């Protein structure tokens, strides 16, 4: 597909595509509504890499997402090749990070750290976890610099975790946003909390 | 995960040859013969080990002027009119030697992470300033209370203008219907808060409704209103305000 | 190409505004092209042929030294003539963003005129007189003004230079401001003097021709 | 790796009249008499089928020059002083016929949901170049309850309570209507989302 | 400093392009510097000495009034001479973005020429003739053109002004467009007339010298 | 309005810098306004009247053809005169960003001068001599320089053009750089020759008046 013809393109299931974005943008729009067909890969790539420079513009049309929030994805990756099938849970698979010559492969989860220096005593809970969005419960991270015990598959008296703002005792379920702790800890005894989170 | 940069930016100032007499410094000072070397390698700008930019959306400017440089792409293209020695088009050398501009005018970005060297050709005045603005994250916009007010606009149906009701009447007896037993209703506003409000204006008391097949009280299929069967074995005929109508004027 | 074209100017300051010099131009001291880069703009850093030098060169070219005889049969002194004009004003000063009698400034052909809302053209002109004084006092483009004899809403205007000045009629704040050109400006420079008449019979002419020798007095 | 960025730049280069040889193409070529048509429509620019200029943000630029053309809104206002025929004040026309400016200086953008069209007024040299700014629109939405819960009643009516309908009937026969051909209908609430709900009620 | 330097120009329009005036320049009416700010640009708001006024001043300086006698021994009328040139064209019109015989416009030395792909230089010139008519009809830089007598692919060209015009050979759409300068332009302005010859014996010369008195007829 | 005003210039290059032409200006070949758009800038795409053409027009106007007789009673040849100046230098070269004896470049009235820290004005001038050679060698604004006879810290300077050059005293790197104007430049162009003296008794004068006929030799 020339970068010269349109700045967009659309829709052939079993037809495979070298992509020129040099002359300008390429905005790809794949077929939609797709019934139960799935089973259908489409192919876009860089024979020559005009990705980077002027990249892809990948547009799924509404409906079934490719992945996540369905907003149009863009690929800086210089070389690239795009294997995407319509996947029966109304989905378009995308091979993560890939090109010729290069194994970029799989995916990188996201750990960030935020230390809580404890003051004032009290401080048996911490709210919103990382300010934006939520904590990811499955891997509990909190430290007194002693690294605190599991929240666990079964919340226990053994597991020392408050979990958000429970009225009395402490809440059996864990919530991402707000956490609580059974301990007042101490000022200067630092509650050091991290997540293993999906998206940043 | 790296959270990288979230914008930042770069700008370079070079002066030529001995006029500096000093070598390049960070992204602050650069030095060269300007006519000798087109483009830039950038370690010339300040470098920090995030891979800085979306190479696609790249603000590359010089003087104080916004100008489209990076890649030696342009919507006019004209690599064949890169064409030094003013051989105008067609890529065939005429007059002086034409050659394909691999680097067309302005900047030609390069290979893998970012341009490794942005490859530029144009003349400058020996003191240079080059505006390199490389964004990350995004830009949201924020408005107060006008969304919730302006956005529902097409959503809802508004109350619109409120109406006073000067004409309404009521039955002072609901067994025997009609005059002499009728009572007009004093002025008050209808601002339509719910459907029933709408319902009363469309079916004010004394409204004659007829469903064809439904024997049921209208409030059954409607949901509103106190309804009485009416005019059985009786035709409805326009009552006249001209008393001369012997039947249909006087009651 | 507009990119590096638009790149262009930087510093304005026609010193710094470039000029493609005339190719093979010796007319300066039998030396260099008109508009060639000068030690003025070198000191200012600008290394290119420029608009500044190009003006002074031809300027220095078109200026004959004091005492030079200009000769014609006609007899008009070479000395330039300034343009003289009327500025016709009409209406009442009107500002609806201020109450009546609200002092405002009005630009008359680019001359600010302080006037209060409600002034007719005459009272407006009364204020225009104040500005024209400054235009004379600042000596900006206006040699002199004079009140229109039979009209308060017009003003006789004289310009400093000998150039031609044509301006556009406009109406601000309920005041129409128009320029009525009275006298054309005439080409010339400096102060010149007719020496007198020389009658000359050309070589094989029968008819003696008269000349008028104009010395430069300034 | 690169975080990249969320944004788009767009441009046109137009050449006037005959001199082009080349019709308006994508956001690449545009051809016209600059004199004749003020503004431009954009399909003549780079377009994704949607989302021009998240309405809180615009930068449209021409030449290499950087100025607020946007929307033909301006802090000077001068919607009057757009003023072809150049009468200065009061918007009352004097001399040559004066116009309250439909489009005051430079870029106007009409359209509602987004501005599918832009308008513009300026005169340019033969060749023109344009520069265009589309921010990421997506996010900001706010405010919680107590105010918006007060926002509803004084203004937009309400759905009010929903009504069960036990007396509904449906036509079994649509040529010869009704009895014997009728069907009693089971009870159902009517919550009114649209006027059709109302209309049938 | 390039910042506030680049700040500079704003409005273009050499009216509005500033000029550092000549220091102590009376040459205008014995009054003001060349390029001093004029009531034209004041009306336009521009308050600074400018390029506009600088051109008209020296212009008004270098223009001698009608009837002025120019005298030389040589005898060439002061009247300027326009430059006359050939425009040499070659090749066949070629557009690979369009089918053969595709009407396109070709800028010949900045003159648009409507031509269809496949036209040789001659057919191209046939179209060039159309444009040159407009260049004459619009009276833009081109006084007249004439077909090259022995060559259809060349055109004899005449320019409006008396200036010198040198252009660069280029080849567009398989059409090489080159300018072949025929006649040099000569300095001068207006219409002038030789009165005749005056033979003059200078004061202590033995040899009578002849002069040629050139009156300005326009 | 500054928006579309500032829109303005694009390409700089006074070819491409527009000019509002003189209204009703025939002075070019009795044809077009001064500064009218020329085939030069047409070829360059610029379709508007411009500053370039305006300079050459009046230039071509103010240049009298070779052999033209200029006549005056005074007797000064029309030939222009370049300005000659002193450049007074003082102090010791000082760079506190470098050790003593650190080679640096110093711009003298825009002329780079390579000098090492610690040089007094004289040693600085010793280097200034090197630059002035280039200023002569590049033939930029400087016709010639000469060492001040009694002062090493001054230099006699001559400019290429006949224009007037006035520069500002400044002190860089502990070196004060000032220009001392020696000789005024005089208006004129080309090379001219006095033919001799003509004594003329005007028509009804009693007194014979002498003239001086200046032929143009270049």
């Amino acid at each position: 597909y020339n970068a010269s013809s349109g700045q967009t393109l659309t829709a052939e299931w079993g037809k495979s595509y070298a992509i020129n974005t040099s002359s300008g943008r390429v905005t790809i729009n794949l077929p939609k509504g797709t019934v139960n067909d799935y089973n259908k890969v489409i192919r876009a790539r860089d024979v020559f890499a005009t990705w980077n420079v002027n990249p892809v513009t990948l547009v799924a049309a509404s409906g079934d997402t490719i992945k996540g929030s369905a907003v149009p994805v863009e690929i800086n990756v210089r070389f690239s090749d795009l294997e995407l099938v319509y996947c029966a849970p109304g989905r378009w698979e995308y091979v993560k990070n890939k090109q010729i010559d290069k194994i970029t492969s799989s995916d990188i989860s996201n750990v960030a750290r935020k230390e809580f220096l404890v003051e004032v005593q009290g401080q048996t809970d911490f709210l919103d976890v990382f300010r934006g969005t939520s904590y990811n419960v499955n891997n509990i991270r909190v430290k007194h610099r002693g690294n605190e015990l599991y929240y666990g598959d079964v919340f226990s008296e053994n597991s020392d975790f408050g979990s958000p703002g429970e009225n009395e005792g402490e809440l059996v379920p864990l919530d991402g946003f707000n956490i609580r702790l059974r301990q007042p800890c101490n000022i200067g005894d630092t509650v050091q909390i991290e997540t293993f989170m999906d998206g940043v | 995960s790296q959270w990288r940069s979230s914008y930042t930016r770069r700008q370079i100032r070079l002066l030529d040859s001995k006029l500096t007499s000093k070598t390049s410094l960070e992204g602050s000072i650069y030095v060269t013969d300007l006519s000798t070397m087109k483009s830039i390698p950038f370690s010339a700008f300040g470098l920090i080990p995030g891979e800085p930019i979306n190479p696609n959306s790249l603000e590359v400017r010089f003087n104080g002027i916004l100008q489209e440089l990076a890649g030696t792409v342009g919507m006019p293209l004209f690599h064949c009119v890169g064409a030094d020695s003013d051989d105008e088009v067609e890529c065939s050398v005429l007059g002086g030697t034409w050659e394909q501009s691999h680097t067309d005018y302005s900047v030609e970005t390069d290979e893998n992470g970012i341009p490794e060297i942005l490859h530029f050709d144009s003349v400058f005045e020996h003191g240079d300033i080059i505006n390199i603005t490389w964004f990350n994250n995004d830009l949201g916009t924020l408005l107060t209370k006008d969304e919730i007010i302006d956005e529902t606009d097409n959503l809802y149906v508004s109350q619109g203008p409120g109406v006073d009701i000067s004409g309404d009447v009521n039955l002072t007896d609901f067994d025997k219907i009609g005059w002499p037993n009728v009572e007009a209703v004093q002025s008050y506003q209808r601002a339509f808060n719910a459907v029933s409000n709408i319902f009363d204006t469309i079916y004010p008391i004394g409204t004659i409704y007829e469903n064809a097949v439904n024997p049921n009280n209208p409030v059954t299929y409607m949901g509103f209103g106190s309804w009485k069967l009416f005019g059985q074995g009786k035709v409805l005929v326009g009552w006249n305000e001209d008393i001369s109508d012997p039947n249909f004027a006087l009651n | 190409s507009l990119l590096n074209n638009k790149a262009g100017v930087i510093s304005r300051l026609a010193d710094f505004l470039g000029f493609r010099p005339k190719t093979g131009d010796i007319d300066v001291m039998n030396r260099q092209s008109v508009g060639s880069v000068t030690i003025s703009q070198l000191a200012k850093g600008f290394y290119e042929p420029n608009i500044e030098s190009a003006i002074n060169d031809v300027h220095n070219f078109s200026i004959k030294d004091v005492g030079t005889i200009i000769t014609n049969k006609t007899g008009v002194s070479p000395e330039g003539v300034s343009q003289t004009d009327y500025w016709a004003f009409s209406g009442t000063v009107t500002d609806d963003s201020l109450p009546p009698g609200s002092p405002i400034t009005v630009l008359v052909f680019g001359l600010p005129v302080s006037a209060t809302t409600g002034m007719t053209a005459i009272e407006f002109v009364a204020k225009v007189r104040v500005a024209l004084q400054e235009a004379i006092a600042s000596f900006t483009a206006i040699n002199s003004y004079k009140d229109h004899p039979t009209d308060g809403s017009k003003l006789e205007v004289t310009y400093l230079d000998n150039q031609k000045h044509v301006l556009s009629t406009y109406s601000t704040y309920g005041i129409t401001i128009s320029q009525e050109i009275i006298s054309e400006s005439k080409p010339g420079y400096g102060t010149w003097n007719l020496l007198g008449a020389q009658t000359v019979t050309l070589d094989n002419q029968q008819t003696p021709t008269v000349f008028y020798h104009f010395e430069r007095t300034a």
